[PDB]
């Protein structure tokens, strides 16, 4: 069940929500969302997802967090965009609370969001898209064509959805 | 101006965000600048990261990010924003703590005492990163932080800065010999318990 | 003596209300670009601004269908696509 | 700047204020684009 | 003593006219970039308003992303001073 | 000497900052024909 | 939160004078601190800057609002008004009040 979307680019995951209009101003209303110039996603956890993450541990009170997914390449505080999934690739962003030691948390997480506001819609940049190696495909033929079902998904910190496409 | 979590706590070469949440301009400029004491130093201006921290640190004027940090990073920010000229203004400042855990503290035992006299134990400790607070021992088990109530200690006396480690036999008492300790924690990672010494009365 | 000293700041205080209706026509003219030089990037995002527009009063708009590759980059892509599944089993 | 902060805000609190009654909606006219070209006399040209 | 005051005075009427032909060069230095700028968005603005809307997968409509009539603002920025 | 010596230095004034107009009088000119 | 705070504030102080201005207030659990206005923009922390206010010279004890004017400056008239807060509920605000130099 682990998801296929990379992040678009290389972020430093390190703190909270953030989008702005107008590349001059931050907002957080409805009328400021739709009244807008362009968005622009000031944030570091952008193209990233919403699981639940019960988030257990042995010994560990400070009640379970949200978590934040995708496959990357990590390097050493940061991570960047790879699409060839394989057991180094997995990411998270969920605090447990962790101090001076080994953890050994346990964890369960349930696809339930997006972050990328500013996105219009998942499945169109193949680039993107998580493959192990191939990836199939089609085109046209004889004068059919394919498609995708449309798909609504949650956002995150704002109300609004997006619109997935899905084979 | 606004923002979302002062309070920050991180380990070090971690990171950080701090964010700069303003509303209402039309043409802004940022600026940050470091404190902490004495020190003093702009990390960005006019939108635009200082060459001194700029190999590091991003941007971004929601808020902005370190990639990496020190205890020397720890210290106090404030994103000063202004309209183009100062039409409209605001400010908003954060303070840090990166989380050096603590070290394996200095003792001082006078290890014989009068009886009647006084004694005083301190404790020291350098990684206090925030500043490591200390609670004493004797004989392996842990002593108040006062001695009055059924402790079975009433019957001595002293006087704590237990953050300091300031303990003092005030008088000694014959009874009062035994092998103690300060255990150091800034409340964040293990406790630094340090070398247990004797008291002869 | 009194005749000059009036004037000796004269000057001087047309010398501040000079600078301020050279500050207003300075205000305004950098101004006239301010307004100019961001009504040009909307017609940049001439589209979203109308798909996010509609798709939050509220409709239930569908912008993404298209069937021919008129692109350039989307034939070419079948190039190569129609190229690798005629090798390829 | 009332224009573009309309511009959205317009055709949006027209059409919820249409709908909260139930009219047909007409989405197309919903957005106008024309009138909105008001700032045409709310333009420099200072000279 | 009307000198010293004609000294300065020569002298205000100099330096704030500096000011004011200096500001009429911006009225018009800024006008040229609020131009010249036209015959580069006249091409690379709608270039990059497909490079915008080819990201999300849209249809692009290949023959209204040339603008050429609100490509007309010129109209105004133009000067015949007179 | 005043209304001898304070009275030609304000005419290299007066002079000067006319022939500055001229030439953004002169600039729209050969302006407008690279504008046109 | 914070409760409507108390102020003082005398209404006109000399030129090149020295005067303060303080905003207090009851109910601020965690205590509330105190931020300044000028005909409603926000005071800076520091004059110290450029803020139209470099002229000027002040300090302030946000925890008290304990606002200084020393001294005085001509241009130091303006509508001053604090702002209490414990960054708790919503930022409560004094009366609406003038100094004159
Ligand atoms: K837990």
């Amino acid at each position: 069940g682990w998801p296929d979307t990379t992040i678009p680019e290389k972020l430093t995951p390190a703190g909270d929500y953030a989008i702005t209009n107008k590349s001059g101003n931050d907002i957080t209303t409805a009328a400021g969302y739709d009244g807008a110039d362009v968005i622009v996603n000031n944030t570091n956890f952008k193209g990233m997802y919403i699981c639940g993450s019960l988030q257990r541990a042995w010994g560990d009170k400070k009640i379970s967090n949200t978590a934040f997914i995708t496959t990357a390449t990590k390097v050493d505080n940061a991570i960047e965009p790879s699409n060839v999934i394989d057991m180094t690739k997995i990411a998270v962003y969920q605090d447990t609370h962790v101090g001076k030691e080994v953890q050994t948390s346990d964890d369960t997480l349930s696809l339930l969001g997006y972050t990328g506001i500013g996105e219009q819609a998942i499945g169109s940049d193949r680039d993107r898209v998580v493959r192990i190696s191939v990836l199939p495909e089609t085109g046209a033929r004889g004068g059919n064509h394919p498609i995708f079902y449309k798909n609504s998904i949650k956002l995150g910190y704002v109300i609004r959805s997006i619109d997935v496409f899905n084979s | 101006v606004y923002t979302s979590e002062p309070d920050v706590r991180v380990p070090e070469d971690k990171p950080a965000k701090l964010s700069c949440s303003y509303s209402g301009f039309s043409n802004p400029r940022v600026e940050w600048k470091f404190a902490h004491g004495d020190i003093t130093s702009l990390v960005c201006y006019k939108n635009k990261i200082t060459a001194s921290y700029a190999d590091r640190v991003t941007f971004s004027h929601s808020g902005i990010t370190f990639h990496s940090v020190t205890r020397k990073d720890t210290g106090t920010y404030t994103c000063m924003v202004s309209d183009d000229g100062g039409n409209t203004y605001g400010e908003v400042s954060v303070q840090l703590t990166v989380l050096v855990p603590p070290s394996k503290p200095t003792v001082h035992i006078p290890s014989s005492a009068t009886i009647g006299s006084r004694a005083v134990l301190t404790c020291s400790e350098k990684d206090g990163s925030p500043p490591s607070e200390y609670y004493w021992f004797k004989d392996g088990v842990r002593m108040p932080l006062e001695p009055k109530g059924n402790r079975a200690f009433s019957n001595s006396s002293y006087s704590l800065n237990e953050k300091t480690g300031e303990l003092v036999f005030d008088p000694v008492s014959a009874w009062d010999t035994g092998e103690y300790t300060c255990e150091a924690q800034n409340g964040y990672g293990m406790p630094m318990r340090s070398e247990a010494v004797r008291m002869e009365a | 003596a009194q005749q000059i000293e009036l004037d000796k700041a004269a000057l001087g205080q047309q010398r501040e209300l000079a600078l301020k209706r050279m500050k207003l026509d300075h205000q305004a003219l950098n101004n006239q670009v301010e307004q100019f030089n961001k009504i040009l990037e909307q017609r940049v995002q001439g589209p979203i601004q109308s798909v996010r527009l509609a798709r939050a009063a509220g409709f239930r708009v569908d912008p993404y269908s298209y069937t021919d590759q008129n692109f350039y980059d989307d034939q070419l892509n079948a190039i190569r696509l129609s190229y690798r599944n005629l090798f390829k089993n």
